[PDB]
RNA sequence: GGCCCCAUGGUGUAAUGGUUAGCACUCUGGACUUUGAAUCCAGCGAUCCGAGUUCAAAUCUCGGUGGGACC
């Protein structure tokens, strides 16, 4: 939008994509056609207004892989394109014409920005620098010079938009995806420009995380196909550090080994073994006693050390004993536990019917919960490689749930479990509680790992629609939930809580939010 | 350093070569480059590609006539672009571990990443890994890499890799169709409809999508869901003629089921390929010409496209084990080629053949012939015999320009017309007979009683395709000369519907386009409807 | 070409239109093309031909336009070879005849 | 300053008084509606220059050109 030169009166112009542009005047209360611009033959990618004094300049970045501008006044020489506007009884003629054609990048052009004006201390300058940005990876500040009818060009250091700075000593632009660079010009020279760091996230969605037993760094996984790590810098700030392995198919489950060593599972029936190399934990020390954007895919590799198999299809839960000795997994009618060490199965479990859901290992090591997709669950008990005698089970009538189960937890020493499903139901365990309903599907739950000498036991419930309730329940409770602000947009994943408050949210609108509590409440 | 010395050449050459222009003299290019190679004292001739890629854009406009690299890429007149699709699994081992008996390796055949019928070692294998299997990245990267060569993208079409299509989550592929939609669009959309919409005003001006699957996939439903697609051709397999090999080879089907998909897809307008398979088990010589002669014999089948692969033992298969048992032989080369050429004797007219043999890497088959060419070997056969084939890649402008350097004199019009399941297909062109060279294509039918699309009820003949070989033109330019814009395809459209309205006797025309194509019929008042373009007759 | 044609046919209003969707900057040629507007009339018809190769006309004009500017024909048309083409344009009894009967008796009998 | 030596494809090279300079690296094209690069096939490159001699000359002579070591 624009308004008419020394007056109120708004004039628009719309670029459509028939290759012509068309101009409007709010003329008698309505905006009238009044023009169209026959310019260049492709759709129009872009325009911007600029009140350069008495007069108005026009930029639009095309797709035809050309600029051209134009610009508007009042009222041997070319044949200018003028007309009469009514503004209280008095026509008054206004004259536009072609400024001039810039041309200085190969593929489409996406962005342009004028150089947005501001005070040298109440001083209001008209600066004509001017910002340019294509698909080819290339960054062109256009600009005139005292005699250069036809613009001089500029640094052309270097995706659809670059976004410029208020003075203009700072300046941005996103990548293709994902990440984005961020440049900042040096005073010491005017051709000087440094990257600055910037904050990052999967961006497509996330299903899967961990949290360090030292409490110092957590990893992450999403459908992007990457894994990522978070740790705190000093100068305190969070930031991902690195980026451990890019993989071809879709990541979609997670565990934890050892101190530098971790499992993902994948969409393969394949399962991967990662150990930190020893360049990336030096530099890590070295932070805790700033990776850029570029440096971090080129230098933030793992390397490879086992590889597994075994399921008759693609692996879909993952998890591993307190102790650190036997793994439990799963694809989607069999189960298979391998040995820590040996690599190799230790027992096979063939007991449900439909695909496999969640486990969850016993705090204190004694017991194995397993719930499925086909509303029962099951107990394996251990015995003096023990085996895993079925210890009790459900049938598809002593089952609680109506519905598809989706999550399970234990009791931090291991007294009793409790499942949420998709049909808003909460139970307590044999049941020694009444349905806890709230009304929303349940999607992830969690408990505190230490219980108050009040033994007001407290509960963390993650919902399908981005709330997040809390609630507790000693035995014979809602004590506060997330605000407007703090509540996600999409199904949770995973609630995962500090050890040695805090805890972890893993949602599917590619966000990773922490939150902290009272420690007292 | 060497380099910046053919660096030196290269722009010693392009100022030479731009003189020349100014002036209109003509130069030959090797001589120049042997010339400026020896005065600076170059070991080796400089390559073509960097030679292109140093010239500037106001002479790149001129430049390109005397510049282009393997002008057979556009000999046919219409780019191609391939795509791979994720690999998965085929449906039928359901039953089974059993994907086909003479199948390569499949998703978890001994191979890191691969694909069902796919080594992994074709460039366009290697493409999709680098890619990820992403669609726009390929897409991007490889129409990129064709416009390197200076050639123009005025009008492109896609081809789809992959085992099979159809057997895949809707949602995947609904995702994997916008984002090939949005790679020529450029717009960023949310479901197939607004992609559809976008690129009906692109500029890219696509034509058209073919998929290829397997008769149990080809009920009226999944049509139906293909016409909302924009596809045109498809891909079935059919490996013999005979049932029995079917459980033989283990397909698990009937070849009952391919017929009457044959007859469905040819009712609805569509275009089919089929893939015949030599030399095969419990098969003699005789029995392959006796089954490649009834392929065309019978009205049964009648096809439109054709596509041969001579059978191949390869290590992981069942059949290598049967061979390695010295059980499965193979024929002599000798033998072979005699078939090739006593088959391609028998091609009718309007078919046209599109690929011979696999393009396996060589250190794989345990009998691999030895001969990357085949086509070349059956043609000196052929000369041997004396005995001509008539197939339309052989007889277009452009590959009989390219290896003959025929220029058409005398240019007619030809009708011809047949039985296939159940249709009153029909065939016109325009072509030089004398030279046996043709330049223009039509194929129109009358639909069929039994009939899928309600849109067709009563009165209605479908126009299953249209086209004009040669080079690729683009839609402003008028004449290179050349023969892609004298106004020809206007004389075919008002004769085939001067047909229709006369013989047919029916009351209304309807046809399949390409999303761009749309506004081409616009030009002669044809109206949109549901996916088909229509006028009205009288 | 149409609007080199229009260069040729010496009218200005014509090269304006024609040039509108030459889409080069007026930036670029309306200086130029008022440059040219400005200076003489029979030394524009001789820079218009000698810009658009009309030697001839060029060498006609410039006969007209001066004859100061006679010995710079000179090197036109012995750059160009053109004197057999200027012994038209001169007449017999002229220095310049014979100036350019003698260059051309010897400049292009070169060997 | 002369003595010697050398001058073959774009480069590395065989060959030699008579109907054709053969290879090698390199480059180009088709197979290919999966490939510039792969596999095969096919194709385009030439005796430093001028004088001699000889029926006939790249090979015999001289001169020139340029290059290479000698005191
Ligand atoms: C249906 C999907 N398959 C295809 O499209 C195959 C590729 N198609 C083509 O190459 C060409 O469209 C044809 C085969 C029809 C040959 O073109 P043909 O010679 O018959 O066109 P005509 O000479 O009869 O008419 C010329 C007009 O067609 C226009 N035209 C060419 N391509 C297109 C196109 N994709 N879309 C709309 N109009 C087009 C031209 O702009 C031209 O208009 P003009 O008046 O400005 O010159
Ligand atoms: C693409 C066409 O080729 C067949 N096909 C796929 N892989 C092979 C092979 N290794 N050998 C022979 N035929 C094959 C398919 O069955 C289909 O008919
Ligand atoms: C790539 S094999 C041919 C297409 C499909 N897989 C079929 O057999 O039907
Ligand atoms: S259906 Fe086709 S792609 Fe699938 S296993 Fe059989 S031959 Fe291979």
């Amino acid at each position: 939008l624009s308004f008419l030169p020394n007056t109120d009166v708004p004039i628009l112009a719309c670029g459509n994509d028939d290759c012509r542009i068309h101009i409007f005047a709010q003329q008698n209360d309505q905006f009238q056609k009044v023009l169209s611009l026959c310019g260049h033959e492709d759709w129009i990618r872009g325009v911007e207004w600029a009140a350069f004094g008495r007069d108005l300049f026009l930029a639009s970045c095309s797709q035809d892989c050309l600029i051209r501008i134009w610009k508007l006044y009042i009222k041997i020489r070319l044949k200018e394109n003028t007309f009469t506007i009514e503004n209280e009884s008095v026509k008054i003629a206004f004259a536009v014409t072609l400024e001039t054609v810039l041309a200085g990048h190969e593929n489409w052009v996406n962005a342009v920005h004028w150089q947005p004006v501001f005070y040298k201390d109440g001083v209001l300058q008209q600066p004509v620098r001017l910002l340019s940005a294509s698909m080819d990876k290339t960054m062109i500040l256009w600009a005139p010079d005292e005699e250069s009818g036809v613009w001089l060009e500029q640094v052309r250091v270097g995706f659809y938009d670059c976004q410029f700075n208020e003075d203009g000593s700072m300046i941005i632009a996103h990548a293709f995806h994902g990440a984005l660079h961020l440049w900042k010009q040096n005073t010491v020279n005017p051709r000087e420009w440094t990257p600055e760091i910037v904050i990052s996230g999967h961006f497509d969605g996330v299903q899967d995380l961990v949290w360090d037993p030292e409490g110092e760094f957590i990893i992450t996984v999403g459908t992007d196909q990457t894994t990522r790590l978070f740790a705190p810098w000093k100068r305190v700030t969070w930031h991902e550090i690195a980026r451990p392995q890019i993989h071809g198919y879709d990541l979609k489950c997670l565990a934890m080994i050892n101190r530098f060593q971790f499992v993902s599972g994948a969409d393969e029936k394949v399962l991967r073994v990662f150990s930190a190399p020893r360049n990336f934990v030096e530099n890590f020390c070295a932070i805790t006693g700033p990776p850029t954007e570029d440096h971090l895919l080129q230098n933030t590799l793992w390397p490879e050390v086992q590889k597994l198999y075994g399921h008759g299809y693609e692996i879909f839960c993952v998890t591993c004993n307190s102790s650190k000795t036997l793994l439990a997994s799963a694809c989607k009618a069999a189960i298979i536990l391998w040995n820590t060490t040996s690599w190799k199965q230790v027992q096979n479990l063939v007991f449900h019917s439909l695909t496999v859901t969640q486990m969850a290992f016993s705090p204190n090591e004694k017991f194995l919960l397993a719930v499925s997709r086909d509303r029962t669950w099951s107990l394996w008990k251990k015995q003096d490689e023990p085996v895993f005698s079925l210890f009790a089970f459900t049938n598809k009538i002593t089952s609680v749930h109506s519905r598809i189960i989706w999550s399970c937890d234990w009791s931090p020493d291991s007294k009793y479990f409790f499942t949420g499903s998709r049909d808003k139901k909460v139970v307590v365990w044999g049941p020694c509680s009444s349905v806890l309903d709230v009304g929303g599907a349940v999607t992830a739950v969690s408990v505190c790992p230490v219980l108050h000498p009040s033994q007001r036991y407290v509960v963390a419930v993650g919902l399908e629609c981005g709330k997040i309730c809390l609630y507790t329940w000693k035995k014979t409770t809602h004590c506060v939930e997330t605000s407007q602000s703090q509540s996600h947009t999409l199904a949770i994943r995973k609630l995962c809580w500090k050890n040695c408050l805090h805890f972890a949210s893993c949602g599917e609108d590619h966000t990773v939010k922490i939150h902290r509590v009272n420690k007292c409440a | 350093s060497p380099a910046e010395l053919m660096m030196l050449t290269i722009g010693d050459v392009i100022k030479q070569l731009i003189e020349a222009h100014e002036q209109g003299k003509d130069i030959d290019l090797n001589k120049v480059k042997t010339k400026t190679a020896a005065k600076y004292g170059l070991s080796a001739q400089p390559r073509l590609v960097d030679i292109i890629a140093a010239v500037p854009p106001q002479y790149r406009k001129v430049l390109m006539p005397k510049l282009k690299a393997k002008p057979i890429r556009t000999a046919s007149g219409i780019a191609v672009v391939a795509v791979m699709c994720k690999p998965h699994r085929c449906p039928h081992i359901s039953f089974t571990g059993n994907i086909c008996v003479y199948c390569p390796g499949g998703p978890d055949s001994d191979f890191e990443y691969s694909t069902q019928s796919y080594t992994g070692y074709e460039p366009t294998s290697m493409r999709a890994i680098r890619a990820r299997y992403d669609p726009f990245l390929q897409t991007r990267h490889r129409i990129e890499q064709l416009k390197q060569l200076g050639h123009s993208v005025d009008k492109v079409e896609f081809i789809v890799m992959g085992g099979t299509f159809m057997a895949l989550p809707e949602e995947y592929r609904d995702y994997f169709i916008r984002n090939l939609h949005d790679a020529l669009s450029g717009h960023t959309s949310n479901n197939i409809y607004e992609a559809v919409k976008y690129s009906e005003r692109s500029l890219t001006k696509c034509i058209g999508i073919t998929i290829e699957t397997r008769p149990d996939y080809c009920m009226k439903r999944h049509l139906s869901d293909m016409l909302t697609y924009g596809c045109t051709r498809l891909e079935i397999g059919v490996q013999s003629v005979y049932e029995d090999v079917a459980r033989d080879t283990n397909r698990g089907h009937t070849v009952k089921a391919v017929c009457e998909s044959f007859h469905l897809a040819k009712d609805s307008g569509f275009k089919v390929v089929a893939h015949m398979m030599p030399d095969l088990p419990n098969v003699g010589l005789e029995r392959d010409i006796e089954q490649f002669t009834e392929f065309f014999e019978n009205p049964a089948f009648r096809p439109d496209g054709l596509k041969l692969y001579p059978t191949l033992v390869i290590r992981g298969t069942g059949l290598y084990e049967l061979w390695k048992s010295g059980r499965y032989k193979s024929y002599s080369p000798s033998d072979l080629v005699e078939l090739v050429a006593r088959i391609l004797a028998l091609v009718p007219p309007w078919t046209r053949v599109y690929r011979v043999q696999r393009d396996i890497p060589m250190p794989l088959v345990s009998s691999g012939v030895e001969h990357g060419n085949l086509r070349e070997l059956a043609l000196a056969r052929m000369k041997d015999l004396g005995i001509q084939c008539r197939d339309v890649r052989t007889r277009e402008v452009g590959i009989q320009e390219i290896h003959h350097k025929v220029r058409p004199y005398q240019v007619e019009l030809v009708r011809r017309d047949y039985v296939a399941n159940g249709g009153w297909e029909t065939f016109l062109s325009y072509e030089d007979p004398d030279q046996d060279i043709l330049i223009g294509l039509l194929r129109l039918r009358k639909c069929s009683e039994e009939t899928f699309r309600f849109e067709l009820g009563g009165g209605v003949s479908i126009v299953r395709e249209l086209h004009v070989y040669g080079s690729v033109v683009p839609v402003s330019s008028r004449d290179p000369t050349k023969f892609q814009h004298q106004g020809f395809g206007m004389l075919l459209m008002e004769e085939a519907e001067r047909i229709a309205r006369e013989e047919h006797g029916s009351g209304k025309i309807a046809v399949i386009s390409g999303v761009g194509t749309r506004n081409y019929y616009r030009k002669i008042g044809y109206r949109l409807q549901g996916p088909y373009m229509v006028k009205m007759l009288k | 070409e149409l609007y080199d044609h229009s260069l040729g046919t010496y009218d200005f209003d014509l090269v304006l239109m024609v040039a509108e969707k030459s889409q080069k900057d007026p930036k670029e040629y309306l200086p130029f093309l008022n440059t040219l507007k400005k200076m003489e009339t029979n030394y524009q018809r001789f820079t218009i031909d000698k810009y658009l190769k009309r030697y001839e006309k060029a060498i006609g004009h410039l006969s007209k336009c001066g004859p100061e500017y006679f010995p710079e024909c000179l090197n036109l048309i012995k750059d160009k070879n053109l004197y057999n083409e200027a012994l038209k344009l001169y007449s017999p009894s002229s220095q310049q005849y014979q100036d350019i009967s003698i260059a051309y008796g010897e400049h292009l009998m070169q060997e």
